[PDB]
């Protein structure tokens, strides 16, 4: 698994791979690792697939109840804290979760919280979680600026997952992109890593080590 | 922890009409980390081809060991070793480390120079010989290869038909294994020509 | 536990225990609230039947629920403390979970909900 | 020490067509190297044009299927005989599975049917309720022998158009019900040849707008 | 694996299945499990295959050298001893489980050899994962001093029981009939399952595979 | 979680044209000690069902009491208790299966393997297995423990698939069952010579045979 | 396993059941556990089949080489060779052996060698898993200087009970009679001894 | 979390707490504030098990803020520290204990004195002139034992603290990504933004 | 421990040794293991002393309360109460109990309840560590409808052998005779039973 | 030891190796050179178990120096790497295996080519354009995969190496105290004294 999310001028970019493995066996290459909590909030899947799916879908239910009761969009702070407080009750029972809760509101602006199954809740600008996280971080840290365009930020997220998909055995399949704005997230397609690798190699001149 | 799946990779061998084919992926890794995309697993001693999967240090060591032994064989016998004879040499050599074995999956492929008969064989890490006429598989995607080979394979394929069969068997098996891929090579072997083809595949 | 339905309907569709609670409010000292353009003022009556009072330590009529919200009341003083405590606890619980202080409307809705609950729960007035 | 889990073997396969879906499974039930039965049905019609199989530990499998069938029955009672859509069935099964997150149903569940647009649908679940809509999914013992073949033959993976040499992919043309059944039968024939736990019989349930049909085929008994 | 042997009126009948496995996968569907020891003695093997293959080959070689020196046919007891003493010395670490049958100057003999180095001398025996299925057939129908074709059918019927009822056993049935006057090595004696027929041809057309580079070297 | 103490070995069974046969020996073992020699492990329920139980004997005795209570309970306010609303084999099985799976799910299993043999109202043969894990399955022949490994291979030669059931008479089926019991006595170290056998036929009803013995035993080849 | 050796007036008789188990599976129901190490020195074997066979073969070799050099060994000598092997390799062996033999000078003698490799000369000895169930019976019913027929009955009745109660014992009751007259083998089938 | 230091000088308490948050292989953040304001003149830093640290700190904060509103009064640092100790002492025999260590730096407005309390996850409370949790004391205490004076100014306290952090940066194997420093005095709590 | 109960013509007799050990130390050499739960319903106790005493006291209470309401309980009823306690608490108990009693209607009855909490009605029963050594003896020597004197001899001889071979058994042989005539206690000392 | 990196450019091989030596609690040294010159145009860096690393490196050095004197000839980098691999492959089935990972950077004077060999403690040899041992590759390989060209100059190789070390200093939890960098080319081996 490789998942990332980062804050920038134009909101948030979320990018994930698509691979799921049981040991060395590749179970699926078509896993949806971005959970669409609601039209304005996104979450990322790492650790336990069920734990992430179940509890972030549940989170969407809690966010919906909040806005019915309070007649106002839930803050990313409040939404993330509902999830972190829930998993904290289950601490010790064996939940497995490493997620980025991503949203863009008026009062906060673009906001990302890293939430985690041992209770951690961290606000931050750049997060990378999964077996291929270290590979993605390298590309992110050396190319990240606040003043990136939406086009360039989308590519940077795509390229960073590709880096991890190449090197990490347990990351691959395809890349799913999202752009989170104040008016909601926008899906920017599924991109096969096989086809993407060769396309990027040629156009960028990278991966000279690999014969194409 | 498991020595046979630290580095990853696969080998497959097949028989056809007056020919054999042997193929392997090019990956070497340290568990999750991909390390090399140029780690070939097929070697040859004269006209006998040997593929080896498993622990990469043992792959290299055994190649060096069989080069050593087949070189001395040739000097003494005044002829190149044959696939049937070599198969027994591999088995013997593996079993002499019965209680401290090499963690490998060897596969032999070749055509007997005198009879013209296509030959393929496989072994377990301690030398038990799997002697089958259709196909031999080995590595971390051996299950996947068994599945591909059982449904794609048919007997008496012409060299270029056999190339397509073994290539598709390798490629699609490798793509369902985290620890295999990163390139692939296919040898098409006839009685007095050998064609080596590198395949284009996904690099994740 | 004591389960007795004290707040019930009468033939004319009235809940007398709720209506008699309003009579306790009528007896209480007068409280007034006026909002300006950029402020709110809470005025409260102190009955001068009680002199020799220590005004330093006597419970004041206006209570802070948080640093930004206040509550005043008319009626039973002892009863008001229970609503004030619950409201103060809820104000801190709201800050803890939502990471934002209560709106005035939210705090009101909570207090009003506690008051309602005590009109259709067994064993309570 | 008492081990509450066991392994009854078995292999299942779900494929979603354009206007149909199939869910197949072998009829062999085993423990270790013994055969318990050569014909123990594993794929079930659950009503509302939904077929289900929960492969792995058969006791947990039977329990889950029984609870889901009951969930369909109560859905009708509680919501004015409304048809349970395949997507709604899938989410309901997630909650059934996740309810036992800390003492799981030791099964790999697959359901099949038609979505609300009449198009073929397959959903696949892990033991604790994570799920996804899929085109093609094998489960159980010989899944690793079947899926690579399906990648190649259904989705035309690693196949390119002759003459172009890797430049143009083979196009993804739609398969008929007859074509899918051929692939299912040959997938199980190959799995039977190479996996000891696979054999005896193959039972396929086919779902269309007309309803649920069954087909049965003999498999090798050794 | 299901391997078995019986003693009949004129000699020994040995039987074996042909399935070889890797885990739960079948690596070879037609593996020969009946092994030559000497011209009058054969071995059926189960257990760790490399061990069985190597242990039988070694004892066969040593018996050959013994027989060259003595100038007479080797005996089954000497094959039994040599196997037994070696297996005992290695304390079960060589997982060779054998059915040893042959015909001597002293007549026909049948042994079962276990990995730890114990042996049993019996009129009928079974070994491997299919032993119980095979033994059920023997307990049901074995009698001493059977005629050849009767004994052949019983052994075949015993191996079949293992093939069908044991997941670890499968494939064809192989026999070896040993008597003073002959040695019949019947491979395969029976084919109880047809290979599954495939309905489609999934073999790709030429040029389907994407090739980076090619090289041709003649010989 | 416990461990089985006093135990019963194989229960074997099969279907034939008009009904079912089930059998089990009369031994209650205490480890290697052959402690109790008069234990009945086939327990009839009405005149249409026989439940054969292997494994822990204390748990068997508990199950025996549950089945006795089930018959009592079914008779309550039931004018058709001996007719249309009598207990069916399928009812008795489903109950036991529910109990077995519930008990495993509380990590406190009934340490048994059970085979319910009977004939339904419509004349259909019933034969189904359930064990300590709640695992269930049906087959033309069923057997527990050793029986699975040695009896099934013999019984399957008589009824190999569903279509062989109408071709199998009660004489052929009983012979096979009795022959299988002999083989188990030769080869199971926790078996006994003495056994019980029960036939449930759609025409002749329930025949319960006690105090049977394994006979026609071949030992003579031992002397050589 | 149920094994015993009993001295009587004319010599000694060894007795044994024929059951060999792998867990609950009877791997051999017609096993011969009475094994010959010399003409009139035999032994009963219990424990690991591999160990007791290996030991017995080594002993037979030792006594054969003894005989070539020094003539017929005593039963005591045979027991000593068994003991030497069992004691010195106690860590790697699981062998409970009873040694019985007939001299003309000493007549019938019985030596039991339990797990530790100690030696105990006795009028009679019992061993194997099934022996536990007949300590009471054998102690009450053994007499010295019994006849051949009495000793056959004593062994038959004893092992009958051992077989009845021990699941690890069963099959036929084999016996070997050792007297001046020679070596006689006896066998008794289930239908005979079960009705006793 | 890793390093938390505390020093009580003449007229203030200074708390220094590391900025790194490491989850196994990677450093996820390098600007984390391991502190909560409990009341206007009382600051609590913390370090221990992931999740439990923040959960505990915020829980304490909520309770002290509740007390402040109810009584319209700020509890003394001693009172807050005793409350905190009791909560940790209660925790240690629980089903799942809070694995959290704290320093409480407060200015007592009644006594006009700075106060530093050190409390470990067992509920072991001590009042100190300077304190630390984990391995932080092993490196720093020899320097504090040498240089510390009770009459130090706030500026002298910060300099002695710089020397402690330098020693930590030299001899500790872990990169803790520097420290956020906060001062607690009569005027309240403020952060030193350049350190 | 060596315990047994044997039905005979006039009723039933319970028998037991008197040795209680902590490892190899004899903590009580004169233990009474024959315990009264009702006038003519007694039991023999083996296993954990704490468990079997606790159980027996609970049973005595149950049967006392039964008697107050419904009159004299049957021996079967007594066994059932023992079984209920032993089966339902099998995980936390180590108790092997033989229940023996005399009705006028049913006469002498013996029920054995082994470790699992199963019940087995038998003509006679043996239990305890020492019982293993007398399975052979007891099976050969038991007859139905023996006299009082014959049954006393059978129990005396049986437990004598159990004591001789089992280190965990010893001391005096206690017996309790249950007939229409009443309840008779018997004791037999080492000097008497060792010479048998 | 911790981080060892290697990069083969157009005309040289550059090895970068960390300076820290940590013994559990304390950093004992911050200037340790984790390298040995095997021959004038062949350099070996190393990392693994304490003691075994230096013992192995010096043992290899001694053997190559012996070969050089006996034959009056410098072995090719390929030959030295094969010798090293065999010694490690021999070691892995020993009574006590050398737990040592190495990079061999050499300039082949016959072929006029730089060569980089990566060998782990099992004897797993690979020739690479760039390599690393332990966790170092996890952080750095994505950068090298992006930027690396076979025709890079030595100065461009050092810049790409700086970027790799910066990423390591940002995301690695351990303070490895910077790196000593050495260049291997046709003229021999030299150390970059400012990095
Ligand atoms: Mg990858
Ligand atoms: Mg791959
Ligand atoms: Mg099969
Ligand atoms: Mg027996």
């Amino acid at each position: 698994t490789t998942t990332l999310a980062f804050r920038f001028q134009g909101g948030i970019i979320v990018a994930v791979d698509s691979r799921a493995t049981a040991g060395n066996w590749v179970a699926s290459q078509t896993v949806k690792k971005v959970i669409e909590i609601n039209p304005f909030l996104l979450g990322t899947m790492a650790g336990g697939a069920a734990d992430c799916q179940f509890w972030e879908t549940w989170l969407g239910s809690q966010c919906r109840l909040h806005e019915l009761r309070e007649k106002e969009r839930i803050s990313v702070a409040a939404a993330s804290k509902i999830l972190s407080n829930l998993v904290y009750q289950y601490k010790g029972a064996g939940l497995s979760m490493g997620t980025m809760i991503c949203g863009y509101t008026r009062k906060e602006g673009p906001t990302i919280y890293y939430v985690d199954s041992d209770g951690t809740r961290l606000k931050g600008d750049i997060f990378c979680v999964g077996s291929g996280q270290t590979f993605a971080y390298g590309v992110l840290d050396s190319n990240y600026k606040w003043d990136l365009s939406v086009e360039d930020a989308l590519y940077l997220g795509k390229r960073s997952i590709l880096a991890a998909a190449h090197r990490d055995a347990y990351s691959g399949g395809s890349v799913n992109l999202y752009h989170v704005t104040e008016d909601g997230w926008i899906y920017h397609g599924n991109h096969d890593v096989g086809e993407l690798f060769w396309k990027v190699k040629e156009e960028e001149g990278s991966f000279n080590n690999v014969i194409g | 922890s498991d020595p046979s799946s630290i580095n990853g990779g696969i080998v497959v061998a097949m028989t056809g009409k007056d020919c054999v084919a042997i193929a392997c992926d090019l990956r070497l890794g340290s568990q999750s980390l991909g390390v090399s995309n140029k780690f070939e697993k097929i070697f040859h001693y004269g006209h006998v081809f040997l593929g080896i999967t498993g622990l990469a240090t043992d792959v290299t060591t055994l190649n060096e060991m069989f080069r050593y032994k087949t070189n001395l064989y040739k000097l003494k016998e005044e002829r190149a070793i044959e696939p049937e004879t070599f198969t027994q040499l591999v088995s013997s050599s593996l079993y002499e480390r019965r209680f401290g074995p090499y963690f490998v999956g060897p596969v032999v492929a070749g055509i007997n120079s005198k009879s013209g008969k296509p030959f393929i064989a496989g072994f377990d890490l301690i030398g038990c010989i799997d002697e089958a006429k259709d196909f031999i598989v080995s590595g971390t995607a051996s299950d996947q290869l068994f599945g591909m080979c059982e449904s794609l394979y048919e007997p008496n394929l012409e060299p270029e038909d056999l190339f397509e069969t073994i290539s598709q068997a390798l490629l699609n098996a490798a793509d369902r294994d985290a620890l295999s891929g990163w390139g692939a090579v296919v040898y098409i072997i006839k009685k007095d020509e050998v064609v080596k083809r590198y395949l284009k595949m996904r690099q994740d | 536990g004591y389960d007795r339905a004290l707040s019930i309907f009468s033939p004319d569709g009235h809940i007398f225990q709720v209506e008699y609670a309003l009579e306790a409010v009528k007896r209480g000292t007068c409280a007034v609230g006026v909002k300006g353009k950029n402020c709110v003022v809470l005025g409260c009556e102190r009955r001068s039947t009680l002199k020799l009072q220590d005004t330093r330590i006597t419970p004041s009529k206006v209570s802070k629920i948080d640093s930004h919200v206040v509550l005043s009341f008319s009626g039973l003083n002892a009863d008001s403390r229970i609503l004030i405590e619950k409201a103060r606890v809820e104000a801190q619980s709201h800050r803890l979970t939502l990471e934002d202080p209560v709106t005035v409307e939210y705090l009101t809705r909570y207090v009003a909900g506690v008051q309602q609950r005590y009109t259709q729960s067994g064993g309570v007035r | 020490q008492f081990n509450p889990y066991g392994d009854n073997g078995g292999t299942i396969l779900g494929i979603a067509g354009e206007d149909f879906a199939v869910l197949a499974g072998d009829t062999r039930n085993i423990t270790d190297y013994s055969i318990n039965s050569r014909y123990e049905p594993k794929v079930f019609d659950c009503g509302d044009n939904i077929v289900m199989s929960a492969n792995g530990f058969a006791a947990d499998g039977d329990a889950l299927v029984k609870r889901f069938k009951n969930s369909v029955k109560w859905y009708h009672f509680d919501h004015n005989d409304k048809k349970l859509s395949i997507n709604s069935a899938a989410r309901n099964i997630q909650h059934l599975l996740y309810g036992k997150r800390f003492f799981p149903y030791y099964v790999h569940t697959i359901i099949a049917g038609l979505d609300e647009d009449g198009k073929g649908a397959v959903y696949s679940f892990d033991p604790v309720g994570s799920y996804e809509r899929e085109q093609c999914r094998a489960g159980g013992a010989a899944a690793s022998l079947i899926m690579p073949f399906l990648d190649n033959q259904v989705n035309f993976k690693n196949q390119y158009e002759p003459g172009t040499n890797g430049k143009v992919k083979k196009p993804l043309k739609y398969l008929s019900v007859e074509e899918v059944i051929k692939l299912v039968r040959d997938s199980f024939t190959s799995a039977t040849e190479r996996h000891i736990q696979v054999g005896d019989g193959l039972e396929i349930l086919i779902v269309t707008k007309d309803g649920v049909r069954k087909e049965f085929y003999e498999l090798k008994r050794d | 694996t299901t391997i078995a042997g019986v003693v009949y009126k004129d000699g020994i009948v040995l039987g074996a299945d042909t399935r070889a496995t890797e885990g739960m996968v079948v690596a070879d569907k037609n593996c020969s499990k009946i092994h030559f020891i000497s011209p009058n003695i054969y071995c059926c093997g189960a257990g760790t295959a490399a061990d069985t293959d190597m242990t039988t080959q070694l004892i066969s070689s040593n018996l050959e050298l013994h027989s060259l020196s003595t100038g007479r046919l080797p005996r089954v007891v000497t094959a039994n001893r040599m196997l037994k003493q070696m297996l005992f010395r290695y304390q079960g670490y060589i997982g060779a489980a054998l059915v040893l049958g042959g015909v001597d100057v002293t007549g026909p003999h049948l042994y079962s050899i276990y990995p730890h180095g114990s042996t049993d001398k019996l009129p009928y025996v079974t070994m491997g994962s299919g032993s119980l299925a095979a033994m059920a057939v023997f307990e049901d129908k074995f009698r001493p001093d059977m005629e050849e074709e009767e004994a052949k059918n019983l052994v075949s019927e015993a191996i079949a029981a293992g093939i069908f009822n044991d997941l670890g056993s499968g494939g064809n049935i192989d026999l070896c009939v040993i008597s003073k006057n002959k040695l019949d090595f019947l491979r395969p004696y029976t084919v109880p399952n047809k290979k599954g027929t495939r309905l489609g041809r999934y073999r790709c057309e030429k040029g389907t595979t994407a090739v980076l580079t090619e090289k041709i070297t003649p010989l | 979680t416990q461990q089985p103490i006093v135990t019963g070995t194989s229960v074997i069974s099969m279907k034939y044209d008009n009904g079912v046969i089930i059998a089990a020996d009369n031994l209650g073992s205490y480890g290697s000690l052959l402690r109790f020699n008069g234990v009945e492990r086939l327990i009839p329920v009405g005149d249409n069902t026989v439940v054969g139980i292997s494994g822990d004997i204390s748990d068997m005795q508990h199950i025996e009491r549950l089945l006795k209570d089930l018959v009592t309970e079914n008779a309550y306010d039931n004018p058709l208790a001996d007719a249309e609303e009598a207990l069916e084999p399928s009812y008795i099985f489903e109950y036991l299966a529910t109990v077995m799976y519930q008990r495993r799910s509380k990590m406190n299993p009934l340490w048994n393997a059970i085979i319910v043999a009977g004939v339904q109202s419509n004349g259909d043969q019933f034969l189904r297995y359930v064990n300590l894990l709640g695992v269930t399955y049906s087959s033309p022949t069923l057997a527990t423990g050793f029986g699975a490994h040695m009896a099934n291979p013999l019984l399957r030669k008589v009824v190999d698939r569903e279509s062989d059931i109408p071709k199998t008479t009660v004489q052929v089926a009983e012979e096979a069952i009795v022959n299988a019991m002999r083989v188990l006595y030769y080869r199971d170290a926790r078996s006994s010579r003495n056994f019980s056998l029960a036939i449930i036929d759609k025409n002749t009803g329930l025949t319960f045979k006690k105090n049977l013995q394994v006979e026609n035993m071949k030992w003579d080849f031992a002397k050589d | 396993t149920s094994i015993m050796a009993v001295t009587f007036k004319d010599g000694v008789i060894l007795g044994a059941d024929s059951r060999t188990t792998t867990g609950a599976y009877i791997a051999n129901r017609v096993t011969d556990k009475l094994t010959r190490v010399h003409d009139k020195i035999w032994c009963c074997r219990s424990g690991s089949a591999a160990d007791t066979q290996a030991i017995a073969d080594i002993v037979q070799y030792h006594l054969e080489l003894y005989t070539s050099q020094y003539g017929t060994p005593s039963t005591e000598t045979a027991a000593s060779v068994f003991k030497e092997l069992c004691y010195e390799n106690k860590d790697n062996l699981t062998a409970g052996i009873i040694v019985a033999g007939y001299d003309d000078k000493n007549k019938g003698e019985v030596y039991t060698i339990p797990l530790g490799g100690s030696v105990h000369k006795l009028p009679y000895a019992i061993a194997g898993s099934g022996s536990t169930f007949i300590y009471g019976y054998c102690d009450k019913n053994f007499r010295e200087n019994m006849s051949k027929e009495e000793t056959v009955d004593f062994i038959k009745h004893s092992l009958s009970q051992a077989i009845k109660w021990d699941g690890s014992s069963g099959g036929v009751i084999r016996m070997v009679v050792l007297t001046a007259a020679g070596v006689e083998r006896l066998i008794f089938y289930p239908d005979e001894y079960e009705q006793l | 979390m890793d390093i938390i230091l505390g020093i009580r000088v003449q007229d203030s308490v200074i708390l220094a707490s590391s900025k790194a948050v490491t989850r196994g292989i990677s450093v996820l953040k390098d600007s984390d504030d391991k502190t909560r304001q409990l009341s206007p003149h009382t600051l609590m830093s913390f370090a221990g098990e992931a999740g439990d640290t923040v959960q505990f700190a915020e829980y304490i904060q909520a309770n002290i803020q509740l007390y402040s509103i109810r009584e319209d009064y700020e509890l003394s640092p001693q009172a807050v520290s005793s409350f905190v100790r009791q909560e940790l002492a209660k925790s240690i025999r629980s089903r799942r204990p809070y694995q959290v260590n704290v320093l409480i730096g407060g200015y007592d407005k009644k006594k006009n004195k700075p106060e530093l309390y050190q409390i470990d996850y067992l509920g072991t409370k001590v009042e100190l002139p300077y304190g630390a949790h984990g391995y932080s004391g092993f490196y720093t205490f020899s320097l504090l034992d040498h240089h510390y004076r009770p009459d130090m100014t706030t500026e002298e306290g910060l300099d002695l603290l710089k020397l402690c952090v330098q020693e930590l940066e030299k001899r500790m194997p872990m990169d803790f990504k520097g420290v956020i420093v906060k001062i607690v005095d009569k005027d309240g709590i403020r952060q030193v933004d350049d350190f």
